[PDB]
């Protein structure tokens, strides 16, 4: 509606007979490539993220923001838990640091 | 094909002209209409060949390879339930029902595929499953109600494509 | 040539051929030379 | 070209506009396009005619 | 020549990955919208007569 992209902003600006808007987006960049994995099993428990996705690099797991790969030590505080893992389809096992 | 009645039309203005010019301007912006409409995105994405949409099926919806014009099911059935001198020229339309139907399938490819990141910039693939995770968090329904009924809401969605189906089969 | 208007000296050069010249929309603008202008009108 | 659309509604206006004052300059099967002309060379009944 | 409707690219979709973006782009677009156009009035015993 307001600019190809996440609309950030806009500014109006006149004309003889018309607006011109001048849209300021957010537009993504630089892509790479993850694992992912819909939640983590934990004491036999499965944690959900909070915010954000479960990534690997190549071998350990994060969970970072949807938009912009900022990895973070998944932890409890970052992450829900909801049930078993016997449910889930394509769950991963790892460890969810406590603090 | 009457001389007399064309000196006697000369004679009468440019209405001719005018009229023209408003048909040519209709026409332009119909293809307009349709461009804008169809084209949104300016790169044809391929759905993969290995089809794993965690249980989803989009093969109603997919074009066929059968090649009907390699427009998908549902758009053959709509297509099929449509039932279609003196000067009067008709103008083929710029974009071929082809062209349209290459574009509608580059639209569903990137949405089986990368969710509205390809309208955003780039396409980002990932997962189906995950993406209707983010969807359900997004009308405030944690993500956990997906993972855990996964296999029903494919069973659901699945059902649903076909009395879409059936209903643009039968009923009228 | 009946008409109404202002007379005024023109600035156009008519060539010794010419008598009338005409603006667009084809309406007489000067007359063998004198430019014609409509008398003052409008809107009230 | 950046100003298309304004520009295209511009020219659509006083193209409206011209076709008008062209349209000013049609007989439409009278004997000639000017009235002043008709009054001058025709008397009150086919003057009106 | 027949018009292409653009680059066609094939996503690489797996059920276990994700491609994440690692940098960001701020995009000025501009957007032109017509809002009015000229105020024609026009005498039409004049324009018919004269
Ligand atoms: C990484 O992703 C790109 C597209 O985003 C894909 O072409 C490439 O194949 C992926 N990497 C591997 C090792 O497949
Ligand atoms: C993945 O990230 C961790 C922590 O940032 C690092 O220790 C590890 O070497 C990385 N592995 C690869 C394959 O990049
Ligand atoms: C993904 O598909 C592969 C087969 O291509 C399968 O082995 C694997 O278990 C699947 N994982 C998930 C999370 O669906
Ligand atoms: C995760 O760990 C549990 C026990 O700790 C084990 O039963 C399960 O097989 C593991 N998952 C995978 C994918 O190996
Ligand atoms: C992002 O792009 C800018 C230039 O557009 C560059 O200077 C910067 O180093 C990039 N950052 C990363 C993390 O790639």
């Amino acid at each position: 509606f307001c600019g190809k992209g996440y609309h950030l902003m806009s500014f109006p600006q006149s004309a003889p007979h018309g607006v011109v808007f001048l849209h300021v987006t957010y537009v993504p960049a630089q892509e790479k490539n993850f694992t992912t994995a819909p939640a983590i099993c934990h004491d036999g428990k499965a944690h959900f993220p909070r915010e954000g996705v479960f990534v690997s690099n190549g071998t350990h797991w994060f969970v970072t923001q949807r938009n912009f790969y900022e990895p973070q030590i998944i932890t409890t505080d970052n992450t829900f838990v909801s049930g078993n893992c016997d449910v889930v389809i394509g769950i991963v096992n790892n460890t969810v640091y406590d603090p | 094909d009457s001389t007399e009645c064309s000196n006697l039309l000369l004679q009468y203005g440019s209405f001719c002209t005018q009229l023209n010019r408003a048909l040519t301007g209709i026409a332009v912006e119909q293809d307009k209409n349709t461009q804008e409409v169809f084209a949104q995105v300016k790169q044809i994405y391929k759905t993969p060949p290995i089809k794993d949409f965690g249980g989803f099926n989009f093969s109603q919806i997919l074009p066929d390879p059968s090649k009907p014009s390699k427009r998908s099911f549902i758009e053959d059935l709509l297509f099929n339930k449509v039932t279609l001198f003196n000067g009067l020229t008709v103008l083929p339309p710029l974009l071929t029902d082809e062209m349209i139907a290459q574009y509608t399938s580059a639209l569903l490819a990137g949405t089986i595929t990368s969710g509205w990141t390809f309208g955003a910039g780039a396409a980002l693939q990932i997962p189906f499953a995950m993406q209707m995770a983010y969807r359900f968090n997004g009308i405030g329904v944690t993500q956990n109600v997906l993972y855990e009924n996964q296999k029903l809401i494919a069973n659901q969605f699945n059902s649903a494509i076909g009395k879409i189906q059936d209903s643009l089969s039968s009923t009228a | 040539l009946t008409g109404t208007g202002v007379l005024t000296e023109s600035n156009k050069k008519f060539l010794p051929f010419q008598q009338f010249g005409r603006d667009i929309a084809d309406t007489t603008d000067a007359v063998r030379i004198l430019d014609i202008t409509p008398c003052s009108f409008g809107g009230v | 070209s950046a100003l298309g659309k304004l520009q295209d509604v511009v020219n659509q206006n006083a193209q409206a506009l011209n076709t008008l004052v062209k349209q000013l300059s049609s007989n439409f099967g009278a004997i000639s396009s000017v009235l002043n002309d008709i009054l001058s060379r025709l008397d009150p009944p086919e003057a009106e005619v | 020549y027949t018009m292409s409707l653009g680059a066609e690219n094939s996503v690489a979709y797996s059920n276990n990955s994700i491609a994440i973006p690692t940098n960001f782009t701020i995009s000025v677009t501009t957007e032109i919208l017509p809002v009015s156009m000229t105020k024609t009035s026009v005498d039409c015993t004049m324009y018919i007569c004269g």
